[PDB]
């Protein structure tokens, strides 16, 4: 009775959440270069958001924040490609701090 | 064309001249190191070279 790959995708979160677009989620702050933070949400890659100037200070390394998904992953065929140009990361704006 | 009664048109001329000098000096300077606006070939072709474009299969 062991649980199969098609149960797991049918009710795994990301699945029921359907289109990322405007979906609000948690991340975790997991690097930091200068003010841009790389902020993992459940997903395949990382978003890459900027540190707001009103309360820089609380985002260290940890702090789970809200954002507001818009892809999972930036692509585009641009003129005379033969496949899509993918920049590796997903794009979303920063909501604040997940106030737990 | 005596300079003595056209004194105060000649400083217009050479004022002008002194200003219009150090733009040329600032604008040529200032414009490759500041980024403003769109960013130069050098430096924009460098972010294409490592997007290339593939009209092939691989």
């Amino acid at each position: 009775n062991v649980e199969s790959f098609a149960s797991m995708l049918r009710h795994s979160p990301l699945t029921q959440m359907g289109p990322a677009k405007d979906k609000l989620v948690i991340g975790r702050i997991f690097h930091i270069v200068e003010n841009d933070l790389y902020i993992d949400f459940g997903g395949k890659f990382h978003c890459v958001c900027r540190r707001p100037e009103v309360d820089g200070e609380k985002y260290q390394k940890g702090t789970r924040v809200r954002l507001r998904l818009l892809d999972l992953e930036l692509t585009s065929r641009f003129l005379g490609a033969t496949t899509d140009t993918t920049v590796l990361e997903a794009n979303a704006v920063l909501l604040g701090i997940q106030e737990s | 064309f005596r300079d003595d009664a056209c004194r105060k048109e000649i400083q217009g001329f050479l004022d002008c001249a002194a200003r219009a000098q150090e733009a040329r000096k600032m604008r040529s300077i200032q414009e490759t190191l500041g980024e403003s606006g769109s960013l130069l070939p050098n430096k924009l072709n460098k972010l294409l070279q490592r997007f290339p474009n593939k009209p092939y299969l691989s």
